[PDB]
């Protein structure tokens, strides 16, 4: 009784959104096929047909636009959690986002939001140093290529994440070797090629029933049967009825399901939140439909104008320049050896019975204007600010929902003690032990180390890159010695400073004495036991 | 640094049970003022010792060391009712301080679940009107490409829907 | 008796709103779906149908320019209420506006204002930390989709806040099995779909007859009943009437209606004030009618003639080439595969009986002036003030209401003692205890330490951002530094001063060791003990 269910779901999310998906399709194929629709196949008139676009260059430098302004996600310590736990969290995050695959699944997606509107990559979780003594899962994220024509969401969420969804299906058009490996991977693979994967999140929601008593109200009737259980509890009570908190509880689930026969799978066990995460362009409902624009359609008509003149002047051009005659047959009656282009004559020899010839197609000298009149269509139509706000803004949302899955995945997932490497701010790397706890010091009891293990808030923070900050403070300092007196302390301390935020392999050793320095004056303090000792000595002095 | 200089005498009697009590009393005392992190209060527990006979001091110690704290802020904060505290009898005296300790209170953690919990509730469309419209416009797209097998499928759901 | 007194109210208002609707409608149709009108492909001539807009960049540029207006909303404690309750009102307002689901809501709704006219987006509150333990919540802001058709303010209400409003209705559809899964969540199920959120805002309304004595005049009298309960005391008193001060008392009530069949819900309360606050453009009273404006309307215009005009230019470009000449069918009787385009003959042959031809529509080369103007004009018209003044102080006005519906509810939950974050000026996160009955030391009595429960009235100031107002300060004080002789206390004092208020993790240590200075000579309070040490440690040396 599932599958038929399922299968209406997934109709009706289908048709809720096939318009946008037809549209889609048409801009992808626009913009990664052929610029030429059949529309204009059927409603043209020109022979040689050529189409030289130049929408590329427009997305090339937006997508660079994108690349140059990084965006970073943050963790907000909630539960009273320590601020640690959420620094760890965050050096997981972006040690995941330093991977390559994380640059792969995130360009691609990009790219289709710039043309489409939707890239929406994956989630994935998988077993690492592959060995039958660990379990240790690491988590990481699929791009799906035309995922417009692979992601159904649900009709009835309403969300920039969409995570108002309570399920998700996911085709898979695969070949024979396709569905072989496509199930082998997951389940078996008896064939039935359109599959998918019904993602699904299970709620439990309940009314709780909240008491209180002369003494603090703690956790009363939390189902209608616990009323019935209590009748007399809730009647003797100090208080009777205050609140009924209906707490929830969700679960994600994923099928495996096939357009023809039944699921090959019911449900199973991945995280706590969808794996799939959207990326939109500026999206919304006009009508209370789900639409969202991109760069295609605006640029597409642009350059359609502009490839049909270009395509008109060629065939404008693709013509002998010679002129063609008119005459009657009986008129070069004795001379049809001359009349041939293959030889030149002296002179044009006529008998008894002053000749028209056929016109040439001529340039209209105007096609100029509208040339560039597409131009400038297609090149400022797009931009012009210094990014499109809308596309960055939904990817910071992006990459916040992003956060808060991989918040749960993790959560769902790290319990076992497990050492991690921390990629910090300015790309430290480090290698930071998750859990075990090692007998503490001050009370001897356990004592998990970090222990991430909670609920946090996850939230992005777009604006001055840590280059960018960094070659500001450089640049500001290096004013202020401009316009600072000599002598001074603070001359120095800044000098200091200066050589502290310089490069690396260059002047690494400069700025070491520099740190040295600073930590024996006092006003860097030490973090080692050497830039200590370097202290106390140059203190006794 | 009070606490430290007292810690150096203890250190020194130390290298005297009277004493040991008093300063494990007087070191629960400081453990309340860091909970409390009141600095005016560091010279008002010392110029109460002062103004008052140690003996009695350290009778707030022994019988209270925590609350010895409030009290001693209390009655330097006003030296004169400490003055009038200490103008009538010991024993009743005892009495006012322990009854000013406990005006002070502690831990009232009596109830804090919920006041007056509103009809917080969401709001939820499936944009049925809007799948009408859908289907109208799949009918539309379907008559363009021929398609008569769904182009008459959805003209039956359109009809169906009223 | 109910529901059709409501359907009434409801019908009324919709009769009275209809043309703001239905334009609204049309400007959102034309600019989200096609820019092109059923008039415009009525009267038109064209074939091609190609969208060349610019309407996109203006309204990028426009949203940008509210998005680095930032603007503030204060609370005023009234009734002598302490300033520091207030302070954590609007750290509270703070640390709701940061949040990502009220900044998209911000965004949808002034995206859809500058579109149509109205985003009015919506409150919400909802249980926090979900336990049955506690009741805690929090409070949200989610926008209308679409807001001008699917909320229909009180026709009755003259304000820009429209707190005259009493009523305000939301429109969601339903599916059958979305009928009863709805119901089910919510209420019971009565077969059939539009639904309506009628809410109410209900009030007493009293004169309480406030009498006098000799002492100073309490309230007496409340009721026209306790007049007649005090016919002898009202000449038994000094003075027997002075005043009728009306006081109210006032609430909101949330219903759930349905167009055809009953209501769902009767009676609901959520706050005291109606959660929505709408944002308007160009809005005002057009012979006694609401009209509200957008930019959309004469650029409409203009860009539906840019587009015809370039469309023009696109059909008399569209075809061959080549001239189609005209004859007889006896003129080339004989010779037809001569004709034909498929090959190109030396010469072409005629027979007895030089021909006409087609004529081929032509560029007028005058079109160039008009596709400039209008151009000119749909760029010109609607920006450029450094901002369109019109619109962020409407902006500024419905934060101020949203700021006020924010404390009224705010008030109404936030009883319980409960512990909350604050998000100061700059973004400084710190948590703090609602009320914190801790006693005074000093005093000795409970003095709850916030209790931020009042009655606040919004205040904005709409100007120089903090990150404004900090690097306008920096480039002052580096001015004043360039025009300061050395050695004076006061040029180390602007220094200091500057490094302090220079950017975080680049430059720590100075701002660090700026702050230990100005503390150690005393130009600044110490504020943690080490600060205190310091000063001391420099006091007496």
């Amino acid at each position: 009784n599932r599958l038929e269910s399922i299968l209406s779901r997934f109709d009706a999310d289908w048709t809720a959104s096939d318009e946008a998906r037809r549209e889609a399709k048409n801009d992808l194929f626009f913009s990664r096929v052929s610029q030429w629709d059949d529309w204009l196949s059927q409603y043209t008139t020109l022979q040689y047909r050529g189409q030289f676009d130049v929408v590329r260059p427009v997305v090339r430098k937006l997508v660079s636009e994108m690349r140059q302004n990084p965006i970073d996600v943050l963790y907000r310590p909630k539960d009273g959690a320590r601020p640690d736990a959420a620094d760890v969290l965050m050096g997981m995050y972006r040690t995941d986002m330093r991977h390559n695959t994380a640059k792969i699944a995130v360009n691609i997606a990009v790219r289709e939001q710039i043309e489409a509107g939707v890239g929406a990559w994956r989630l994935v979780t998988d077993y690492e140093d592959q060995s039958p003594t660990s379990n240790n899962q690491v988590i990481r994220r699929e791009p799906i290529h035309s995922a417009c024509s692979h992601v159904i969401w649900d009709s009835n969420s309403k969300l920039m994440d969409k995570s108002d969804a309570r399920h998700c299906t996911v085709i898979h058009s695969m070949s024979q070797n396709g569905w072989e490996d496509f199930a082998e991977k997951y389940d078996l693979d008896a064939d039935d090629i359109q599959i998918a994967e019904f993602y699904e999140v299970v709620e439990k929601k309940e009314t709780a029933f909240i008491y209180q008593d002369p003494v603090t109200g703690e956790p009363v009737s939390y189902f209608k049967r616990d009323i019935k259980d209590v009748i007399d509890d809730l009647a003797d009570s100090g208080f009777i009825k205050i609140a009924e908190r209906q707490i929830k509880r969700r679960r994600v689930y994923k099928s495996i399901i096939t357009c023809t026969a039944v699921l090959k799978d019911k449900q199973l066990i991945a995280g706590e939140h969808i794996p799939i995460v959207p990326v939109f362009g500026e999206w919304g409902f006009v009508e209370d439909k789900e639409v969202y624009e991109g760069v295609v359609r605006l640029t597409k008509d642009g350059q359609r104008l502009r490839n049909m003149i270009m395509s008109f002047n060629a065939d404008i051009v693709a013509r002998t320049p010679k002129k063609k005659p008119f005459f009657w047959p009986e008129q070069i009656a004795g001379f049809e050896h001359m009349y041939d282009g293959n030889d030149d004559y002296p002179y044009y020899l006529l008998n008894r019975t002053p000749l028209a010839y056929y016109e040439n197609p001529e340039v209209p000298q105007a096609n100029a204007y509208m040339l560039e009149a597409a131009t400038s269509a297609v090149k400022e139509v797009a931009t012009l600010d210094l990014e499109t706000y809308v596309f960055q803004d939904n990817l910071a949302t992006a990459m916040r929902r992003d956060g808060e899955i991989y918040q749960s995945i993790v959560n769902d997932i790290y319990d076992v003690p497990r050492n991690v490497t921390i990629t910090l701010e300015d790309g430290s790397e480090k290698d930071v032990q998750l859990m075990a706890e090692v007998v503490d010091l001050a009370t001897g009891e356990k004592q998990v180390l970090n222990d991430i293990r909670g609920r946090y808030e996850c939230y992005t923070d777009v604006g001055p890159s840590f280059q960018s900050m960094k070659q500001q403070n450089r640049a500001e300092i290096l004013e202020l010695l401009g316009k600072t007196p000599q002598g001074t302390p603070e001359y120095q301390l800044l000098l200091l400073q200066y050589f502290t935020l310089l490069d690396g392999k260059g002047v690494e050793m400069m700025r070491d004495y520099a740190n040295k320095q600073l930590i024996q004056m006092g006003v860097k303090k030490p973090e080692t036991p050497e830039e200590q000792q370097w202290l106390v000595e140059a203190q006794q002095a | 640094k009070r606490q430290r200089e007292l810690e150096q005498q203890m250190e020194a009697v130390k290298r005297t049970q009277q004493s040991a009590q008093y300063v494990e009393a007087a070191r629960k005392h400081y453990d309340a003022a860091e909970k409390l992190n009141i600095p005016d209060y560091q010279e008002k527990e010392d110029a109460f010792m002062q103004l008052v006979p140690p003996a009695v001091g350290a009778d707030i110690m022994r019988l209270f060391p925590e609350k010895s704290a409030a009290l001693m802020y209390h009655l330097g904060a006003n030296p004169e009712k400490a003055r009038q505290l200490l103008a009538m009898d010991g024993q009743s005296a005892l009495i006012e301080l322990t009854r000013l300790s406990e005006r002070l209170t502690l831990k009232p953690r009596g109830k804090q679940i919920s006041s007056a919990p509103p009809a917080d509730q969401p709001i939820t469309g499936d944009v049925s009107a809007a799948n009408k419209d859908a289907i109208r416009k799949q009918m539309d797209a379907a008559a363009s490409k021929g398609d008569v097998e769904t182009y008459r499928k959805l003209k039956a759901k359109l009809k169906g829907i009223r």
